[PDB]
C-alpha cells in the first residue's frame, strides 16, 4: 500500500529528529536568536544564509549541511543574477519546501532534517522578524514568536510559550532562551543573532567570553 | 582615473578619484571607483567602467561566498590568488579593449606585528601580482604623477590622518598634470573617495574629512 | 524500551521488521509469577546470609530471570495477537525470529 | 527493511574493521605520533594527507587507499585553487565523513574502515594538535589526546588511558604506544611523526635504524 | 549512521 | 546475506585455479626464474612486463591474458608519462591487486586467476629479487625466495622448501624447479628468466636447444 | 633578468637578479626569480612574470603529489620529463608572447659518484630540454654576458663558497652590460638571491652572505 | 545457479554443432585442403581469412559468417595498420578464442559454432601447415593433422586417422577427405584449398568441371 | 528455458502467417511472375527492391512493409555506393536472413512474416529466375521453380507440382498460377512480373484491362 | 503470454471507443460531410489534415488529438518537402496504422481511438471520395459510402444502410445523417465538409445559424 509505505516514511524521519539535539530561534528586540544545544566545536547547526537570511537546523548532519549548502548556493545565484535585496526569507523557505518534498517522494531515504528559515529587515528599516519551519515532508509553517526544532519540543515550546516577551533584550532572551532548553555552558553552545543593527551582514556569532558574560 | 593606495604604521588608506571619460569628452563627474569588498579589504579598479564595476561586484560575492560555506575567510593569500584568476581570465577581452586593472589594499589580522599588517598588492592584465613593499602604489593614467608625488611625500605619513593627507595631495597631483583625471570640484563640491583600513576594520571617511584636506591643499599651493 | 529487552522481531509482507519488547506480551499472571520469584530469592538470601528482608535488587533479578525464561519460547501468544499487529500495520506477517544474540585486510 | 539495512551494514563493516591489525595516534611534545601493527614493506598504513595534515586508517586496504587516494586529490586542489594554509584538517576530515556517509547508505557493499586525520599548528605557530575519526557511516568524533583504530580497541585505549601524558617527548610517546598497542620489532611497526617543528612537510617516517635507536 | 547533529 | 555470496565466489575462483597447470618462480643468482607446465606452442603463461618486471599467472588463460596486456598498457603509459626507471614492480603488483578485487567484488563471475610479479634490480645494480602473489580476491603477498601458482601447490611447494638455494646458478635452479614441479621435456615446458645481468630489457626466453642443453 | 647556476664539487648553486620591468621603466626592485621547488631541485624562471610564478608553483604542486600518491620521489629524469611538458604546453601562448623559460638545478641522490651529482637543466621554447656538460648554464637578457663570464671565471669554483661567489660575479657582469638586469642596490640593499642544493638538501642562501660577496666584488672593481 | 544455467548453455551449442553438417580440414602435399558437405549454391562455410589464411567453420550459418565477417575486419586493419605478413593465422585463432568466450559468457544464448582457422607458409617459403580449432567454449586446440567440425565427428575422425598421408598429393587428400566424409558429387561438396604455391593470395576453389576432375 | 520460448516463438510466427493471403511466385519464360490474393487497392503484398530483383511477402503488413522499406533502403544505398549491377537478389535475401534471425532471437514478438526475392537475368543477357524464400526463423532456401507463401500452402505447392511448366508464355503461367493459388477476378488479384526484356526496372504490374485480357 | 495480452490490450481499447460519443462521415455530391455528437464548444473531433485532407476521431480526447497533431505535422513536413499535390489521404492513413501499430504492441495501455481519414478530388477534377478507418490494432478499411465511429456504431450503420443515396446534396446528406446518428441542435453538432469545389483548401465548418438554415 503506498499510504504505508508514506506512513513508513512519515515515521523513520520523525524518529531521526528526536535523536538529533534541539535548537531555539525566538525574535527579541534587536532581530532573531538561535540558540543550539551543540558539543562539537567544528560541527554547527547554525548558519548565515545571505546578508538578513539566517539558518537552523535539526537532524542527520549530514543531510541538512546539504541543504545548508544548497540553500548559500541558491541565495548568492540569485542576488548576484537580480541584486541582493531581491533575495528574501520567503523565497528560500519556499525552495528548502520543494526540496524536501521531492526528496521525500523520490529519494530512498527521507532526510531526517528540520529547517527553520529566518529573516529580519534591513538596516535603518522597520518590520517584524519572520521565523518559518520546513519539516521533512515539505510542509511550511509561519512562526510569530519562537520555533524549536529537533528531540523533545513539547517541554521546550511550553516554557517558551511561559517565558517569552516581545522586545526583551538580548541578554534576557538568552535567559529564556537557555532556560527552556534545559527543559549548559559556553562548551556546549552554539549561540549566533540575525542582529537587525548591522549595515549589511546582520547574522553574527556570540562565542567564548562574550558569551560567557551574556549568559 | 587614478586610484592611490598607501600603508601608514596601524593600517592602509585608498582613495580614488570621480571623472569619467569617453575620449576628451567628460561623462560621469561623481564615478565611485573604490569598494569596500569585506571588512578587511578595498578594491580599486581602473580602467572600462562596465569590466570594473562587475569585477569588484562579483568578487566581493565570492570571498562572502567561501566564507559562508567554510564558516573562515579565506587568508590574505587566497583572496590575492581568486582576484588574480578572475584578472587572468579577462585577458582575451583585455587585449579586445575591455581592460580593467586592480589594487587591492587589505589589512591582515593574521601577521605577526600589527604596525606592519598593512597590505597593498597590484596586479597587471595577464595575472601576476606583486606584493608592494615601497609602502605605497597607484593605477590609472595619472599612477605615475601620483607615484612621483608619494615618493617625495611618504615621510610626512606617521598615522592615519597624515596618510590620508598624503593620499589626497598625490590624487591633486595626478589631476594636475592628467586631463582624464578629476581635481576636487569646489563648485559642485565633489571629492575624492577614500577608505580606511585597520584592526578593526574597512570604514569610509565620510566626505566632510575629505572636503577639509581639499581646501588646506588648494590654499597651500595659491 | 532497551536492547536487553527487544524480545521478538517480526517480518511484514513488505519486509519491513518490528522489534516486539516484553512489554506487547506482558501479564497479570507474568507480574504473580515474577513476585512469587523475587520471593523465593529474598527466602534463599535469608536462608543463606542470614539477613530478613526483600531488597529491590531480587525484584530486578527476578523480572531478568523470568524474561530469559519466557524468551525462549516464540509461540506463547494466541493468534489474535498476530492479527490485531498486522492490522494495525497493514501488513501480512511472513516471519518471526528470536534476539538471542575475505581478503586486503590491513 | 530500511531497520534492516542499517543494522546489517553496521555489523558487516564492524566485523571487517575489528578483523585487522591496530593503529594508534597520539599527541605528544612535538606534534602527533602514528603507530601501526604492519608486517608488509610496500603497503602502509599512515601517509601524508597535506603540508600540516597526516592520515591513518585500518580495515580493508584497497578501500582506505582508495579513501587516501581521494584526500590527497582533494586537499591539493584545495591548495592550488585558494592557499597551501586554507586547506586544514577539519575541512578534510568533514570531506571523509560525507563521502563514508554516502558510500555507506548508496554503494552495495559498506567500506569496512577506519579513518583518523590529523593536523599540528604551522612553524612557528602555536596550536593543540587535533585528532579527527571518522567512522564506516560517516560519524565524526573529536579526540583530544589519542585515537585507537582497528582490532580490539578496548585494551589498548585503557593502556594508552594510564600511560598518556601530554607533552611525553617523542621516545616516551613511542614507549607508551608501543606498550599499549601490544595489550614489535621494527620489521612489523610503521611508525612516522607530525613533527611541528618542521617549517613546510610536517609529515616524517621513523624506519630502519633511527627507528631502533628510538625503541 | 549515528551521525545527527 | 552478502559475505555467503562472497564465501561462493571464492570457492568457484578457487576451483578453476586448481583444475588448470602448475607454475613456479624463484630466485637465482641471475636474477628470478620461471618454469610453466604449458603443452602448447602459441599460448604463453610468461610474460614481459617492464624492463626489468616479469609476470606469471595460472588459471583461465582469457583472463589472465586480459590482466597480462592491462598491466602491459598501464607499465608503457607510465614509462612514457615519467621515465622508464620510475615504473616498478611494486605499483604493478598494486594496481593488479586493485583491479582484481574490483573485478571479484563488481563483475559477474570472478577471474580464476593467481599472479606472480617479479622485479629484479637494474644492470650494474645491486638488489635483491622481489616476488608479489596477487589472488583472485585482491589479496597480495611478498615472497621472498619463491611463488608457486596453480594446481596442487602444496608437494611443489615443500619440494623448493626442501631443494632451495639461494644464489644457486640458472642449471641448478632449472633442476630444482622442475624436479619440484614434477612432484617434462622441453615440448612441455615454457621456461624464461629475468636475467639481472642485460643491459635494459631483462626478460628472455630459455627455448628449443638452449633449454635443452641447460637441462 | 638573468639567472645562473654552476656546479660545485659537491653541489649545485643557482642565483637570480631582482628587477622586472615594462618596457624602459623599472616596476619592480625585489622579484624572488629562484624557487626551492623540493627538498632537491630549484627552479628559475625568466619571462612573463605570471607565466614564471605560474610555472614554478605549478610544477611544485605536481612533484610533490606524486611524492604523496607513491610514496616516493620521482627520479631526476621524470622531474625533467614533466617540467618539459609543462613547457612544451605554453608554446602557444609564448609565440603570442607570454613566454617563460625555465633553467632547473638538482642533486640527484642516486647518482653514482657524490661529487658530480650536481645538475643542470635548459629548456627551450618548444619543450626540449638538454643536459649541461659545461658545468654551468643561464637564462634571460643578460644570460649571454654572464656565460661569457662564467666561461673565465670558473677554474676558480672549487666549493660551495667560491661557486657562491663566482655565480654573485657572472650576475654583476649581466647587470653591468644590460639594463633589463638589476645589480646590487647598495642604497636600498637589495642583492641578488641564491638557493644551495648539496647532499642535504636546499637551502636559502641567508642575504647577509650575498651582500658581502657583492661588497667584495664591487670594491675589487673600483 | 550460474552453476546449472552455464551447463544448459554448453549442452545447448553442442546440440547446435550435431544439428549441422560436417567440414574437414586437412594437410597435404600443397598446403591445406577444406572439404565440407554443403548443398546451397550461394550459402558457404569455407571462406578466405588473409593471404595466407583461411577458415572453417560448422553451425549456424548466420552466427560463423557474423565471425567470418568480423575476422576479415579485423586481419585488414592490422594488415593495413602495420603490414600484410604481420597478420598471422595465430592472432586471428585467439581473437576468435576470446570473442567466442566473452559471447559464451556475456550474451543471452552461447553462439553454436566450431570453428578451424588454417595458414600455410608464404611463397617460396618452407613451413609446416597450422589448424586450429576453436569452440564455443573458446577453447584453442592446435592439430597436427586434420580437424572435423559439425555433426558426428567421431566416425569421420577415426576414419581419417586410418586413411591420412602427409605430403599426399591433391587428388588423394579429396579421395581420403570425401571418402571418411562419407562414413557426395559436386552439386553438394564446398571444396576449396589454401595452395602453398600461389605467390599471394592462397585460397583456391575448387569448383564444377575441375571439381569434377580431381574426384 | 531457450527451448520452450525461443521455440515459443515458432508456433506463434506459423499461426500469424497462416492467418493471412496467399501469394505465388514461378518461373516462366520471361521472367517471373507475382500472383497474389489481395482485395484492397491501396495495400500491396508485391513490390520492386531493384533493377532486377522482386519481392513479395505474406504476413503481419506492419512488418513485411517494415522490411520492404528496409531493403529498399539497403539495396538503393549499395547500389549508389558501388554499382547497379552489383546489387544482386542473392545479398538482399542474405540480409533479409539475418535481420528475421536477429528479430526471432531478441524482439519481443517474432515477425510474422515469409518473404520471397526473386532475380531475373539483365537485358540481352542469359541466365535462369532464382527464387529465395526467407522463413521468420531466418531460414533460407533456394527454389528452382516456385514459391508459395501464407495460409494453406498444401494444396496450392500441389496444384503447382502437377501444372507447372517451364518456359510457359505469361498467359499460360497466369491460368496456372490462378488455379493452383484457387485450390478471383481483376478486383481480388495483385499481378505483377520481373519481365527480363525490359532494359533497366524489369519489375511491371499487371492491372485493369490489360490483366483482364490476360486472365 | 502473446494471446492474452493481446486479448486484453483489444477489450480495453473497445472499451473505450463504445465509451465515448459517436462520430460519421459518408460521400455526398459536393463531397464528404462529417457530423459529430459534440456537447463542448472548444474540444473538436473533426479536423483538417491537408488541402483535401479530412480527419475525424473518436475515443480519448488527448490521445486522438495527439494523432491529429502528428499527422499534421507529417503532412506539412511532406508537402513542403515535395509538393502539396504529393500528400495523399492514403499515406496519411497508412501513417496512422503503422502509429496504432506500434502504440498497441510497444506502449502500457493502448490507444482507445477510432479514425477516420477522408480525402476528395482537387479543383476542377473529377474522383470518388475515399474513406479509410484505423482501429485502435492498426488495421485500416477502405470504406466506399460512409464510416462511423465510436459509442453504438451498429444501430447508426444499420440506418445509414437504408438511407444512404449517393450524390445526395448536402442539406439531404445532413438530414440523413443526424437521423441515422439520432437511432441534435446546432448546440451539440460538429458539422464540417470536404467541399470539392473550394479551389485549394476543401475543409470548412457549418457552424451557427449556417448550420441552422441547413437542418
Amino acid at each position: 500500500s503506498p499510504e504505508q509505505a508514506m506512513r513508513e516514511r512519515s515515521e523513520l524521519a520523525r524518529k531521526g529528529i528526536a535523536r538529533a539535539k534541539s535548537v531555539v530561534a525566538l525574535a527579541y528586540a534587536g532581530g532573531v536568536l538561535f540558540v543550539a544545544e551543540n558539543p562539537s566545536r567544528s560541527l554547527q547547526k547554525i548558519s548565515e544564509l545571505y546578508d538578513r537570511v539566517g539558518f537552523a537546523a535539526a537532524g542527520k548532519f549530514n543531510e541538512f549541511d546539504n541543504l545548508r549548502r544548497g540553500g548559500i548556493q541558491f541565495a548568492d545565484t540569485r542576488g548576484y543574477a537580480y541584486d541582493r535585496r531581491d533575495v528574501t526569507g520567503r523565497q528560500l523557505a519556499n525552495v528548502y519546501a520543494q526540496t524536501l518534498g521531492t526528496i521525500f517522494t523520490e529519494q530512498a531515504k527521507p532526510y531526517e532534517v528540520e529547517l527553520c528559515v529566518a529573516e529580519v529587515a534591513h538596516y535603518g528599516e522597520t518590520k517584524r522578524p519572520e521565523l518559518y519551519r520546513i519539516t521533512y515532508d515539505g510542509s511550511i509553517a509561519d512562526e510569530p514568536h519562537f520555533v524549536v526544532m529537533g528531540g523533545t519540543t513539547e517541554p521546550i515550546a511550553n516554557a517558551l510559550k511561559e517565558s517569552y516577551a516581545e522586545n526583551a533584550s538580548l541578554t534576557d532572551a538568552l535567559r529564556i532562551a537557555v532556560a527552556a532548553l534545559r527543559a549548559l555552558g559556553v562548551a556546549s553552545l552554539e549561540v549566533a543573532v540575525l542582529d537587525a543593527n548591522r549595515p549589511r551582514r546582520a547574522f553574527r556569532r556570540i562565542t567564548g567570553s562574550a558569551l560567557q558574560a551574556l549568559l | 582615473t587614478t586610484i592611490v593606495a598607501l600603508k601608514y604604521p596601524g593600517g592602509v588608506v585608498m582613495a580614488g578619484d570621480r571623472r569619467s571619460t569617453q575620449g576628451n569628452m567628460i561623462s560621469g563627474r561623481d564615478v565611485r571607483k573604490v569598494y569596500i569588498t569585506d571588512d578587511y579589504t578595498a578594491t580599486g579598479i581602473a580602467g572600462t567602467a562596465a569590466v570594473a564595476v562587475e569585477f569588484a561586484r562579483l568578487y566581493a560575492v565570492e570571498l562572502e561566498h567561501y566564507e559562508k560555506l567554510e564558516g573562515v575567510p579565506l587568508t590574505f593569500a587566497g583572496k590575492i590568488n581568486r582576484l588574480a584568476i578572475m584578472v587572468r581570465g579577462n585577458l582575451a577581452a583585455a587585449m579586445q579593449g575591455l581592460l580593467a586593472l586592480p589594487l587591492l589594499a587589505g589589512y591582515d589580522i593574521h601577521a605577526s606585528d600589527p604596525q606592519s599588517a598593512g597590505r597593498i598588492v597590484s596586479f597587471d592584465a595577464a595575472g601576476g601580482w606583486n606584493i608592494e613593499e615601497e609602502g605605497y602604489q597607484a593605477v590609472g593614467s595619472g599612477s605615475l604623477f601620483a607615484k612621483s608625488s608619494m615618493k617625495k611625500l611618504y615621510s610626512q605619513v606617521t598615522d592615519g590622518d597624515s596618510g590620508l593627507r598624503v593620499a589626497v595631495e598625490a590624487l591633486y597631483d595626478a589631476a594636475d598634470d592628467d586631463s582624464a583625471t578629476g581635481g576636487p570640484d569646489l563648485v559642485r563640491g565633489i571629492f575624492p573617495t577614500a577608505v580606511i583600513i585597520d584592526a578593526d576594520g574597512a570604514v569610509d571617511v565620510p566626505e566632510s574629512r575629505i572636503a577639509e584636506l581639499a581646501r588646506a591643499i588648494i590654499e597651500s599651493r595659491s | 524500551e532497551i536492547d536487553d529487552n527487544r524480545f521478538l522481531e517480526v517480518t511484514y509482507a513488505n519486509g519491513d521488521k518490528e522489534v516486539m519488547y516484553f512489554k506487547d506480551f506482558n501479564s497479570g499472571a507474568m507480574i504473580q509469577n515474577v513476585v512469587d520469584r523475587a520471593k523465593k530469592n529474598a527466602i534463599k538470601s535469608v536462608l543463606e546470609t542470614g539477613q530478613p528482608g526483600l531488597r529491590i535488587q531480587h525484584l530486578l533479578d527476578s523480572i531478568v530471570d523470568e524474561f530469559a525464561e519466557n524468551e525462549d519460547l516464540p509461540n506463547t501468544t494466541n493468534p489474535d495477537d498476530w492479527a490485531r499487529i498486522s492490522g494495525k500495520k497493514g501488513e501480512r506477517i511472513v516471519y518471526i525470529r528470536t534476539l538471542v544474540t575475505l581478503g586486503q585486510y590491513l
